[PDB]
RNA sequence: UAGACGGUGAGAGCCCGGUACGCGAAAACCCGGCACCUGCCUAGUAUCAAUUCCCGAGUAGCAGCGGGCCCGUGGAAUCCGCUGUGAAUCCGCCGGGACCACCCGGUAAGCCUAAAUACUCCUCGAUGACCGAUAGCGGAUUAGUACCGUGAGGGAAUGGUGAAAAGUACCCCGGGAGGGGAGUGAAAGAGUACCUGAAACCGUGUGCCUACAAUCCGUCAGAGCCUCCUUUUCCUCUCCGGAGGAGGGUGGUGAUGGCGUGCCUUUUGAAGAAUGAGCCUGCGAGUCAGGGACAUGUCGCAAGGUUAACCCGUGUGGGGUAGCCGCAGCGAAAGCGAGUCUGAAUAGGGCGACCCACACGCGCAUACGCGCGUGUGAAUAGUGGCGUGUUCUGGACCCGAA
RNA sequence: AUGCCGUGGUGUAAAGCGUGGCAGUGAGACGGCGGGGGAUAAGCUCCGUACGUCGAAAGGGAAACAGCCCAGAUCGCCGGC
RNA sequence: CGCGGCACAUCCACCUUGUGGUGGGUGUGGGUAGGGGAGCGUCCCUCAUUCAGCGAAGCCACCGGGUGACCGGUGGUGGA
């Protein structure tokens, strides 16, 4: 009767000015000694959904 | 473009010229014929009902056990496959109409009139009446003796002395007032009539 | 709109039947037995229209064969020398040659005869 | 008339009877496999083995102020397109033209030529947005 | 102002019952006008001071264990109930999302309150792009009957003669039933077992094959008989015919030879000694609601487009701008804004701008194209409706577990 | 030796890549060539090969025969190689 | 290979020189799950047209027809 979005996606994904989906990474947030400042920059920003499951993320946040 | 015909009981009156939403419009088929389409649908009622599993009695039991019996996988007597039994993805009562743009729908309007009017088929009188009581007989005198035709659509308005009454009891002809105007019956109907208040009020509404 | 299916139903079903005629037992009665019939005899038919061309073809060169021996000359030798003499002609029509008109059947024998070239050496 | 009345080449295209024999689409006709398919549409969210992309992607930072007065946009650019003229400019008349949203507050860009010389009703406009209007001579309002 | 349906011996405006339309109430009863009847009121308004008193008591609030509120005890408001403690009467009290202050709104702990709204066992009238007797409710027929069950409960199948009964008088077989001859009837190919009368199935007659031969039971070759039929020697009996025969050709049978391991499901793999089907008839499984969502074809308009609810109106027409998507995005947000963010700066980098077959003026360049204004017409768009395919939630392709 | 990445010519209706929509497969078997487990084993089993075929491919031949050999049926022909 | 008939892409020449078709040539055309495209038939509604108790529908047989899902015609039964 009327369709819901999936809350984590919603919680998780960010719908940019045009048809492109972004990820935060942060594998970064348990554990840090080990992992060099190097790494952190690798992880920190905001990259764009691969294409192999974007398919599938548009209906899941629609 | 600006045409009148004669008068029942008189000479000729009328003389009014129409706009170019009467003639000069391209009419578009595809249009029309969604329009129609959805008139059609619209007027059904969605009665169309049915009955399934839940709704008939009995058949909760779920008797010849699953195992030495030499029996079927039963499990209902109500089941499908067993007569007395319900139906399937059956017509369950849709109530439903194709909501359209008021815009296609008056394109389509304009378009089959301006066909009409097009093909000389406008016949614009001015009343309907041996005064004052309605007269079948009179009417179809008149109207036989202009149009020649059996489909015939009529515009009056609010006006019951003859308008509404000479009209009835004739095969073929419907009558409406402007604003319940719609496109199935022009499409169907020939020799199209129009009374002048009829033209008066449609024609302002539309500019 | 319940539609009642029989009509669609009895279309085909007298169809097959009316053609199923001839074949015993419930094949050529039932319309479930016969239709499964068919099935393998159309197959059959296409496979054996085929058959068909190669069996007559053997039958017609056999009969060549019979008509050669006769005459004191082997197939082999009398189709290799119809080839040198570029005698164009089918076996088909040779055959019917070799029945109705052994004399004519030998001409051609000794023309092949003629165009063989001595022995089997080259 | 109704006897020629016809539609469009391209709409109303067939529907897909589906189990309705071989030379359609097959016996089973859609759902060709014998596991859960067969039986159930899968949600598409649940993978099938391991921890969603949901749960194993980290939560989105940030969060959302209930207080966001947010305003609508005016281009000075479409102004300039729009108003030529000048005359007067305000939200009742970018409003009349349809240019922008009824019932909010309005800034504006400094994205285009403006020319026209013409004071600007509105509020919040951009640095730039004065430069170009008292450039092209108007006066911006608040 | 009667063409709504229907009935009447085959399809009726004018044959009928009826409809349109217009009449019609002793007695009862709902609403409604009037009278009686009933009932409130011998003014508290204006002004001022605030020393006095009141303004809903085991209540609120607080603490504790819970419900429910988007809100699962979390920092947890307000509301409700339970247990102990237990306030105030306007310089008061409650609330405004722990909470304090200021500000603001309002005065709980007594009661009554029509309208908009929800449902139709049941009673008139009306419709139906709903079935038409294995469907519709199970119930058109002795129906919640018969019947099953100690019982709660479960829960069947059976419609059609013909317009009219005109129901085959009479006669003959026969114990009768049943049949036959007459006869009614348009028709008995309309006889209570009754319109049409399918298929499986049983059976009679008849053309062909068959008792020395092994194969999913056929196909292709294919002899010779039999039915039918054209041309023709000929029967010249010929103003008749095709008798017969040759030859030719439809439709059967098919001697005899070759060839060939049944369908489906499921399987790496099947004719199966792997499963399911005795045969026929009927029924039976991918559909629908939602201004759902992504993509698509096509049709309206054109930086727009579109209305929902609701109103008016009669065939589903016109109104109705509240609202939605697009229109500028980035950023956690403030806030900034064709840039913005991180950041000391940003040189860099993330999201989004603006891609020229190119002229005028002009920096750059031998030529090749970069750029600011105007332009050789330079690059351009969503939105709404109807279908298609998919998908979410709805029993969701269908049947069946314990 | 093969095999693989990349470049420059040549040849081939055309395959390929990126981008969206809708499915299946996600148990594989045998044979040829190289390998491990096993005994120098198995119609065994786990891998590899831009090796094929069957699977999903009828036909010929191997007596009959899904997997080997040849050979990829549009349909018809009482035509040839 | 030969002799002939259909079909989809493509090349060429014409009709709107791809709306969609017309004429010729090359290559192509085994195929399950499965994707795409175009189709056959039944019932109902609307519009137009139209046969029908001088015999409709359904059913039976027969002769023909299309590349296919199938169709038409003739005769009989029956009677809307």
């Amino acid at each position: 009767p009327k369709a819901k979005t999936h809350s984590g996606a919603s919680k998780r994904f960010r719908r940019t000015g045009t048809g492109k989906i972004v990820r935060q990474k942060a594998n970064r947030r348990h554990l840090l000694e080990h992992k060099p400042s190097t790494r952190t920059r690798r992880l920190d920003g905001r990259t764009v959904v691969a294409a192999n499951d974007t398919k599938r993320v548009t209906s899941l946040l629609n | 473009l600006k045409i009148d015909v004669k008068t029942p009981a008189g000479k000729v009156d009328g003389a009014i010229e129409l706009p170019a939403e009467l003639f000069d419009v391209p009419a578009n088929i595809a249009l029309m014929h969604q329009v129609v389409t959805a008139q059609r649908a619209a007027a059904r009622q969605g009665t169309h009902s049915t009955k399934t599993r839940g709704e008939v009695s009995g058949g909760g039991r779920k008797p010849y056990r699953q195992k030495g019996t030499g029996r079927a996988r039963q499990g209902s007597t109500r089941a499908p496959q067993f007569t007395g039994g319900g139906v399937v993805h059956g017509p369950k009562p849709r109530d439903y109409s194709q909501r359209t743009p008021k815009k296609m729908i008056a394109a389509a309007l304009r378009g089959a009139l301006s066909d009409r009017a097009r093909n000389g088929r406008i016949h614009a009188i001015t009343e309907l009446v041996e005064g004052q009581n309605p007269s079948t007989k009179s009417a179809r005198a008149f109207l036989a003796s202009l149009t020649e035709r059996k489909q015939v659509l009529v515009v009056i308005g609010r006006s019951d002395e003859a308008g509404a009454k000479s009209v009835r009891n004739l095969p073929g002809v419907h009558i409406l007032a402007p604003d319940q105007l719609n496109t199935y019956d022009v499409l169907r109907a020939d020799d199209v009539v129009f009374s002048v208040e009829a033209l008066n009020a449609y024609i302002a509404a539309n500019t | 709109a319940r539609v009642k299916r029989a009509v669609n139903a009895h279309k085909k079903r007298r169809s097959i039947l009316k053609a199923s005629r001839g074949y015993r037992g419930q094949r050529s009665r039932l319309y479930r037995k016969a239709k499964e019939q068919q099935l393998h005899s159309l197959n059959y038919a296409y496979r054996d229209r085929r058959a068909r061309k190669g069996e007559f073809r053997k039958l017609w060169i056999a009969r060549i064969n019979a008509a050669a021996r006769l005459n004191d000359i082997t197939y082999n030798r009398l189709i290799q020398g119809l080839k040198a003499a570029g005698v164009e002609v089918d076996r088909k029509n040779l055959a019917d040659i070799a029945i109705s008109d052994p004399a004519a059947f030998t001409a051609l024998v000794d023309v092949a005869r003629a165009a063989l070239p001595e022995d089997v050496n080259a | 008339k109704l006897h020629d009345l016809r539609p469009a080449r391209g709409s109303k295209i067939a529907r897909t009877r589906v189990g309705r024999g071989d030379g359609s689409k097959g016996k089973t006709a859609g759902r060709g496999t014998k596991g859960t398919r067969a039986r159930k549409q899968v949600p598409v969210t649940f993978e099938g083995g391991q921890m969603p992309i949901h749960m194993r992607l980290p939560k989105l930072k940030g969060f959302r102020n209930r207080f966001r007065t947010e305003y609508e946009i005016v281009n000075v650019g479409d102004i300039n397109r729009l108003f030529p003229q000048g005359g007067a400019v305000g939200v009742d008349d970018l409003v009349a033209k349809g240019a922008v949203r009824k019932n909010a507050l309005v800034k504006v860009l400094g994205d285009g030529k403006l020319t026209a010389k013409v004071d600007v009703s509105a509020h919040k406009f951009s640095g730039s947005a004065r430069a170009k209007i008292t450039a092209a001579g108007g006066s911006a309002t608040e």
